[PDB]
C-alpha cells in the first residue's frame, strides 16, 4: 500500500529514525488527519537535507490533499524544492497544485462552505519566482515580482506565512545583484514577521545576519547600525569568533572612533575581496556617520570647520566635500559659509534613539516646560483688570 | 443608532452582541437616505480597550473601508473635544514585532451641514471660554492657548522618566515626533529676530 | 555629381522645386527634397538646406509607407544642427526615432540610436528645460542593458560636484574613441566643448548650497584661473539659472536668491503653527501607551 514505499526509507534511514515513520502509518489507519500533521512535522526538522525527506512528500500529495490540512501540504512544498537540485522538476510540481486546486473550490467551497485556496496560490507563486532567482533568469524573475507584489496588497489582511516567503525571494535577488542598500529595508521585514513554527534554520540565519552586517558597512545610506545590534538574531549570536570582528567594525562607526576603525580595516579588508572592491564606500561612511552624529547631539546648529577637521581628520578640502555629499544623499540640509567658516546644518534627518541620547532629549524639554510656567505668572500679573 | 449589547463584568472578553439586528437597521435607514452604510461603531468610552480590536475584526465583515472606532466620550472629560478616534490597522514593526492588530489615532474635527449648524445657534445662545471675540476675550485666549501647551508638554517630561525607569515601552513614533521639535524650533538674534522687532514697530 | 560640376548640379536641382510639384505623388516630392538637402550640405550652403526642409510638415510622417522617409528626414536635420552647433536640437530630432515604431522593436536597431542621444543631450547647455529631458531618459530601461552610456549621463543627473581633468580621462578610451561623440574632427573640437558643461553644471549646485564662499577657493573647484571664472558667473546670472554678485578685487562671490522680511517671517510663521500639531499627536500616544501597559 503505502507501507511498501514507506519500507524502503526506513531501511535507509537511521534506527532511530525508523519509529518515527510507523506513527504516521498508524495515524493513517485511524483516520486522525489533524495528528498525522503533527508527526510530519518532526521529520523535517532534522533531516530535510535527506532526500527521504522528498520521496516522503511526494508520496503524501497522492494519497492526502483534503485529507491533511491544505497548508501543511504547500509549505512542505516549498522546503522540498530547496531540497530538490533539479529546476526542471521544481516547476513541474508547483503548476500540478496550482492547476489542481483551480477546479477544486468549485467543488469544495460550496460543499464544506468554506476553506480558501486562494492563500495556496500565493505560497504557490512565491516558489515559481524562487526557482527563476536560483536558475539565474533574472529578468524573469524580477517581473514575476512586481506582479505578485500588486497581487498581495490587494489582499486585505496578509497571513504572516505568505509574507515571509515573498520577502525571502525579494533579498535572495537583491544579494546576487549586490544592491547593498535595496537588501537592508527588505531583510528588516524578513527578521520581523519571521514565523514561529520555524523553517528558516539556525543555519541559514547566521549567514543572513553576515549579509546584512556586510550590507551596512559598505552602503551609503544606512546608519541603523545599532539597531541590528539590539534585533533578536544578533543579540544571540555575538559568541562567535566569525561574529566577533564583522560586528566590531559596524561598532567603530556609531562612535566613530577612527583609531578603531583603521586598525580593523588594515586586516580584513586584505581577508574580504567585497570590502576592498567597495573601499571607497567604507572610508566615506565614518566620516559621514559623524557629521550627522555631532549636530544632533548638540544643542547648537552651526559649526567651525576646525572642530570638523580634527575630529574626521581631515583637511579644509574634504570638509568642504564630506558637507557637500551629506546634501546630495538628503541625510543632512543646510548651508555653508566658506567665508565664516561655519557649516551652519539647517535640518537632521530622524534616525534611531538609544538610550543615551533619550536623557539629552528630556532635559531639553525641561528647560523649555520650566520656561513658559515663569513666563505664564507675568502674563497672569499684567492684564489683571480683565480676564472676562 | 444604538445595536442591543451587553458587555460583561466578569471580563472584558466576554459579551453579548446581534449580528441579524444590524442589517435591519441599516435596510430601514437605507430607505430615508440611501448614502448611509456602514462606516464603523460607537463605543462609549471612556478610554482604549484592546477587547476592542476583537470587536473592529467583526464590523470589518460588514464594511467595505476600514472600520472607524469612535470612542465618544461620555463623561465629557477635558475642555476641548469629547472624541478621540482610532481605526484598527495592521503593521509590522521594527522589534521583532509580527502580524500586529493596533489602533493608530486619528486627528479628530467637526463639520455640520448649513441646517445643522443654524439649529446649534437657535438652541444656544452662549459667547464661550475658547472664543476669539473682542479685545478682552482674545486676552483671556491667549492666556489659556498659552497654559494649555504647559500642561502637555509636563507630561511628556514625565513620560520619558517613566521608560526609563519605570519599564514603559519603547517606541519609534513617540521618539520621532520630539526629534522634529528641535530640529524645526526657532531661533533668536538670528537676522529673522532683528527682522521681527522692525516688524513689530510698525505694527 | 561624378565630375566637377557637382556644383551646378545642386543650383539646378534646388531651383526647380520652388515652382515644379507637379501631379506627382506624395512619396517623390518628398523624394526630391531629401536629395536637394543633401546636395546642398555637400556644395556647403547649410542655409539652402535650411529653407528646403520647411516645405513638407511632420504631418506627412503619419503613415506607414513613409518611415524609410521619415528615418531619412530626420537624420538629415541633424547633420545641418551639427554644423550650426546647437546640441539640444540635434537630440530632439535623435528622440523622435528612437520613438519610431520600427527602430523601438528590433534589438540591434535601439542600441545606436540611444546611444547617439546620450552624447548631443549632455553637450547642450543645462538649462531648465535640459533637466526634465535628461531625466526622461534615465528612466529608460534601454539605456540600464547598456553601461557605457549610463556611466555619462548619470554624472549630470546627479546634483554633486564634479571636476573636469578626472572626467577627461574616464572617458578618453570609452566615448572619446566612439566617433560622432567626441574625437572625431567636428567632434574632436566638441571635447573641447565639454569643458564648459561640467563648469555651467557645477555653478548650480555650488549656488545652492554655499550661500557665500571665497572666490579664491572657486577657482580651484570648476579647474578655472580667476579671469574664466568671473567670466562664466556673468552670463549664467544673465541667462536666469542663478542670480549672484560677483566682487572683482579679489574677495567673496555671493550666490543668492533675493528674500525680504516679509517672506523670511512668513517661513517663520509656518514653523511655529507645525510644531504645535506635533505635540498634539504625541499627547495622543501617551495616553495610548497608558492602554498598552
Amino acid at each position: 500500500e503505502i507501507d511498501t514505499i514507506l519500507s524502503t526509507l526506513r531501511m535507509e534511514a537511521d534506527p532511530s529514525l525508523h519509529p518515527l515513520f510507523e506513527q504516521f502509518e498508524k495515524f493513517y489507519e485511524e483516520k486522525l488527519w489533524f495528528q498525522l500533521s503533527e508527526s510530519l512535522t518532526k521529520f523535517f526538522d532534522d533531516a530535510k537535507s535527506t532526500p527521504l525527506r522528498l520521496r516522503l512528500y511526494d508520496n503524501f500529495v497522492s494519497k492526502f490533499y483534503d485529507k491533511i490540512n491544505q497548508l501543511s501540504v504547500v509549505k512542505y512544498l516549498l522546503a522540498s524544492l530547496k531540497d530538490s537540485k533539479d529546476f526542471d522538476e521544481s516547476l513541474k510540481y508547483l503548476d500540478d497544485l496550482k492547476a489542481q486546486f483551480q477546479e477544486l473550490d468549485s467543488k469544495k467551497q460550496r460543499n464544506n462552505g468554506s476553506k480558501d485556496h486562494g492563500d495556496g496560490i500565493l505560497l504557490i507563486d512565491s516558489e515559481i519566482a524562487r526557482t527563476y532567482l536560483l536558475k539565474n533568469d533574472l529578468v524573469k524573475a524580477r517581473d514575476l515580482l512586481d506582479d505578485l507584489e500588486k497581487t498581495l496588497d490587494k489582499k486585505d489582511s496578509i497571513p504572516l506565512r505568505i509574507t515571509n516567503s515573498f520577502y525571502s525571494t525579494n533579498s535572495q535577488y537583491f544579494k546576487f545583484k549586490n544592491d547593498f542598500n535595496s537588501f537592508y529595508y527588505t531583510s528588516l521585514l524578513y527578521l520581523s514577521t519571521l514565523e514561529p513554527s520555524t523553517s528558516i534554520t539556525l543555519a541559514e540565519r547566521q549567514q543572513l545576519a553576515y549579509d546584512l552586517s556586510i550590507s551596512a558597512l559598505l552602503g551609503d545610506k544606512i546608519y541603523n547600525f545599532g539597531e541590528l545590534l539590539h534585533h533578536p538574531i544578533m543579540e544571540t549570536i555575538v559568541n562567535d569568533s566569525n561574529y566577533d570582528w564583522l560586528f566590531q567594525l559596524l561598532n567603530a562607526l556609531t562612535v566613530g572612533d577612527f583609531d578603531k576603525f583603521d586598525s580593523l580595516i588594515k586586516v580584513q579588508i586584505s581577508k574580504i575581496p567585497i570590502l576592498a572592491q567597495h573601499e571607497s564606500f567604507l572610508r566615506q561612511k565614518i566620516c559621514l556617520m559623524t557629521l550627522i552624529e555631532t549636530v544632533f547631539v548638540k544643542n547648537i546648529r552651526m559649526l567651525s570647520f576646525e572642530d570638523i577637521s580634527k575630529a574626521t581628520h581631515l583637511p579644509k578640502d574634504n570638509v568642504e566635500h564630506l558637507v557637500m555629499r551629506a546634501i546630495s544623499l538628503g541625510l543632512l540640509k543646510g548651508s555653508i559659509d566658506q567665508v565664516n567658516e561655519l557649516v551652519t546644518i539647517s535640518w537632521v534627518q530622524p534616525r534611531i534613539i538609544s538610550g543615551d541620547q533619550i536623557t539629552k532629549m528630556k532635559d531639553r524639554l525641561v528647560e523649555w516646560n520650566d520656561q513658559v510656567e515663569k513666563l505664564g505668572k507675568k502674563m497672569e500679573a499684567r492684564g489683571q483688570s480683565i480676564w472676562v | 443608532f444604538a445595536l442591543p449589547f451587553e458587555e460583561d463584568e466578569k471580563n472584558s472578553d466576554v459579551w453579548f452582541l446581534d449580528h441579524n439586528y444590524i442589517e435591519n437597521m441599516n435596510e430601514m435607514c437605507k430607505k430615508i437616505n440611501a448614502k448611509e452604510k456602514l462606516i464603523g461603531w460607537y463605543h462609549s468610552g471612556p478610554k482604549l480597550r484592546a477587547s476592542d480590536l476583537k470587536i473592529n475584526e467583526l464590523f470589518k465583515k460588514y464594511t467595505q473601508n476600514n472600520p472607524l472606532l469612535l470612542i465618544v466620550d461620555v463623561k465629557q472629560q477635558g475642555v476641548g473635544l469629547p472624541t478621540d478616534a482610532y481605526v484598527a490597522i495592521e503593521q509590522v514593526k521594527d522589534d521583532g514585532t509580527s502580524t500586529e492588530k493596533t489602533f493608530l489615532h486619528l486627528p479628530c474635527t467637526i463639520e455640520a451641514e448649513e441646517a445643522e449648524e443654524i439649529g446649534v445657534e437657535h438652541l444656544l445662545r452662549d459667547v464661550r471660554d475658547q472664543a476669539a471675540g473682542g479685545l478682552s476675550i482674545r486676552l483671556t485666549n491667549q492666556l489659556k492657548s498659552l497654559k494649555g501647551l504647559q500642561s502637555k508638554l509636563k507630561d511628556v517630561v514625565e513620560y520619558l522618566d517613566k521608560v526609563i525607569n519605570k519599564e514603559l515601552p519603547i517606541n519609534h513614533t513617540i521618539l520621532g515626533k520630539l526629534q522634529d521639535v528641535f530640529n524645526l524650533l526657532p531661533n533668536l538674534g538670528t537676522p529673522d529676530d532683528d527682522e521681527i522687532d522692525v516688524e513689530n514697530h510698525d505694527r | 555629381k561624378e565630375e566637377g560640376k557637382i556644383d551646378e548640379a545642386a543650383d539646378i536641382l534646388c531651383e526647380l522645386q520652388v515652382e515644379t510639384y507637379g501631379s506627382m505623388e506624395m512619396s517623390e516630392k518628398i523624394q526630391f527634397i531629401l536629395e536637394q538637402m543633401e546636395l546642398s550640405i555637400l556644395k556647403g550652403d547649410y542655409s539652402q538646406a535650411t529653407v528646403l526642409s520647411r516645405k513638407i510638415l511632420k504631418k506627412t510622417f503619419k503613415n506607414p509607407k513613409y518611415e524609410s522617409l521619415k528615418l531619412e528626414y530626420y537624420n538629415l536635420l541633424v547633420k545641418i544642427s551639427l554644423h550650426k552647433r546647437e546640441y539640444l536640437e540635434v537630440a530632439q530630432y535623435l528622440q523622435e526615432i528612437y520613438q519610431t515604431d520600427a527602430i523601438k522593436s528590433d534589438e540591434a536597431k535601439w542600441k545606436p540610436v540611444l546611444s547617439h542621444i546620450v552624447y548631443f543631450l549632455v553637450l547642450s547647455p543645462y538649462g531648465n528645460l535640459q533637466n526634465d529631458l535628461i531625466h526622461k531618459i534615465q528612466n529608460d530601461n534601454n539605456l540600464k542593458k547598456l553601461e557605457s552610456q549610463e556611466s555619462l549621463v548619470k554624472l549630470f543627473t546627479t546634483n554633486e560636484l564634479m571636476r573636469w581633468p578626472i572626467v577627461q580621462k574616464t572617458y578618453e578610451p570609452v566615448l572619446n574613441e566612439d566617433d560622432l561623440a567626441f574625437g572625431g574632427e567636428a567632434n574632436k573640437h566638441h571635447w573641447e566643448d565639454l569643458q564648459k558643461r561640467v563648469i555651467e553644471h557645477n555653478l548650480r549646485v555650488i549656488s545652492e548650497y554655499y550661500s557665500r564662499i571665497t572666490l579664491l577657493r572657486l577657482n580651484e573647484l570648476l579647474d578655472l584661473t580667476e579671469s574664466q571664472t568671473e567670466t562664466y558667473i556673468s552670463d549664467l546670472v544673465n541667462q536666469g539659472i542663478i542670480y549672484a554678485k560677483v566682487n572683482r578685487p579679489a574677495k567673496i562671490v555671493n550666490f543668492e536668491k533675493p528674500k525680504n522680511s516679509s517672506q523670511l517671517l512668513n517661513e517663520w510663521s509656518h514653523n511655529v503653527d507645525e510644531l504645535l500639531e506635533h505635540i498634539e499627536t504625541i499627547g495622543h500616544l501617551i495616553t495610548k501607551e497608558e492602554i498598552m501597559h
